[PDB]
């Protein structure tokens, strides 16, 4: 299916080329770059803000498209990965992130404790607030420091809309405010963050002059997710020669644990996970719990895992590196992987092929050495002992056996892991 | 007055612990018998395999600290605050 491309359309189009951040649209609008604004150097389109005056980024509006009227529809568009909130003088500073106001009119994003804010206001002091809220007492999170799609869609002659990964959150009547006039620039830095720590990485800023609808916005969504390229729990690029702790979909609250290494041995899914907290802030389940994986290139310069790569698995017991592998002859269809010491894996089946996919979590089919498909990755249990098999029952279609998640060590989820 | 970076598992009997700070040690194997913490700080503590018997922690401030393995249960708690702790597995 074919669909109008909205991004070319756009009157900011804020990216990296080349070795500068510049806006791709018509116009061209000036960017002014801080000193601290780092950018991710394996995705440069990923930015992070931290809470120092000299991070920031102004964009200069082009007058042109700077906004004064009571009449023209606008929308916005982001990425936003957000880090867990840490400390208690966080509970309520509400805080700009992102900042088109003068003289009280304007919009703005802000953001507090797990709160996301669209605000906007008129030269007459009226305003209104639409806004997402999530938990931070919550078992599993589809939003603590994870890469999240943000819209917000503003019609003036009724709605504000805000979406999270394309799915209406909230909206509330605009029609009362007057003439907003906003400001000539738009200012990327954290205003009134009481937490000396507070930082955001950001990415895709899209400014609209129309209302995004429904359809459009989740084609977007879709498009910007990039599928082919995997990514780990935060939502980042999946790379090589990087561990990870591992989670099922089937079921979460269990780790990935071997009992011995060698071909006698097996690994397993261990629960319950436990949990990782801070009084009066947040209450999880803990994340770097069990074996590590680690992916193993079997040409690309890149350290990124793409869709229908063909890799090793390794696995990390007692800061060492055995191989995932098994025997595809043996009994039954589903094949019990083990972990075997490297040198002495030989025949055993482990060339993994990740996968990516329309879309899907992250999937692992293993193979023979004739490129047979032995089954994806998941589990099942052999007297109550939930074992890590390989089945082509999975492919031949509980399809969250196959279905993991890869979470590397983040800065942003705070938890100290308990080493060996 | 304060201690750091060490490991024990040797069990103090029937003690009265207030208004210390332990950075970066290892409670390992160790089994309080009526022990009690009070106004007392951990900073990147680890509890492995520890045992607690009638004992408390008492305006206690953990801190970043692991507590794996232990019977460490609520009510061993009192008006003490916990930042970026894990527990893990509990008896």
């Amino acid at each position: 299916g074919s669909h109008m491309n909205i991004i070319n359309t756009s009157i900011l189009n804020l990216r990296y080329e080349s070795n500068h951040l510049i806006d791709l649209s018509r116009y061209a609008s000036k960017i002014n770059i801080g000193s601290k604004v780092n950018f991710d150097p394996i995705d440069k389109n990923q930015i992070q803000l931290f809470n120092l005056e000299s991070s920031k980024i102004e964009v200069i509006l082009k007058n042109a498209i700077v906004y004064n009227s009571m009449y023209e529809n606008f929308s916005t568009s982001f990425w936003i990965r957000i880090p867990k909130y840490f400390n208690s003088i966080s509970l309520n500073n509400e805080y700009t992130i992102i900042n088109c106001m003068e003289n009280n009119s304007g919009w703005k994003v802000s953001l507090n404790y797990g709160e996301i804010i669209w605000t906007l206001q008129d030269t007459q002091e009226i305003k209104q607030r639409v806004v997402f809220k999530y938990s931070q007492m919550i078992n599993i999170s589809d939003y603590i420091n994870r890469w999240i799609f943000v819209t917000i869609t503003n019609n003036r002659l009724n709605n504000s809309k805000i979406y999270i990964n394309g799915r209406l959150i909230d909206q509330k009547p605009i029609s009362n405010l007057g003439n907003i006039h906003a400001s000539n620039n738009i200012m990327f830095k954290l205003d009134g963050c009481r937490d000396t720590h507070r930082y955001i990485w950001i990415k895709y800023f899209n400014l609209f002059d129309k209302e995004l609808n429904e359809k459009e916005i989740k084609d977007l969504y879709d498009n910007q997710s990039n599928s082919g390229i995997l990514k780990d729990f935060w939502g980042d690029y999946l790379q090589y020669d990087k561990p990870y702790y591992m989670l099922n979909l089937y079921d979460p609250n269990k780790y990935v644990d071997v009992n011995n290494v060698g071909i006698r041995g097996y690994m397993y899914l261990k629960g319950p996970r436990g949990s990782v907290m801070t009084t009066n802030i947040y209450l999880n389940s803990s994340l770097y719990r069990g074996a590590k994986f680690i992916i193993k290139k079997y040409g690309n310069k890149d350290n990124i895992v793409r869709n229908n790569d063909r890799v090793y698995i390794n696995v990390v017991v007692k800061n060492k590196e055995y191989r995932l592998a098994t025997n595809a002859s043996q009994a039954g269809v589903e094949k019990i992987l083990s972990a075997l010491e490297i040198p002495d894996v030989g025949n055993l089946s482990q060339v993994v092929v990740m996968k990516s996919k329309i879309t899907n979590k992250c999937k692992m089919n293993l193979q023979d050495n004739n490129g047979n498909d032995i089954g994806f990755i998941g589990f099942h249990q052999f007297n109550n002992i939930a074992k890590l098999v390989a089945s082509n029952w999975y492919n031949r279609q509980r399809t969250l056996g196959c279905s993991w998640e890869f979470i590397p060590v983040d800065d942003g989820w705070g938890e100290r892991p308990l080493l060996v | 007055d304060k201690y750091a970076n060490f490991s024990i598992n040797f069990t103090m009997e029937n003690q009265v612990h207030t208004g210390m700070e332990y950075d970066n040690g290892r409670f390992l194997g160790v089994k309080f018998k009526s022990v009690t913490f009070k106004d007392s700080v951990f900073k990147s503590c680890t509890f492995d395999d520890v045992t607690s018997v009638n004992t408390y922690f008492k305006n206690c401030t953990f801190i970043d600290t692991l507590f794996e393995n232990t019977d460490f249960e609520p009510y061993k708690f009192i008006d003490s605050e916990f930042q970026n702790c894990s527990f893990l597995h509990n008896k």
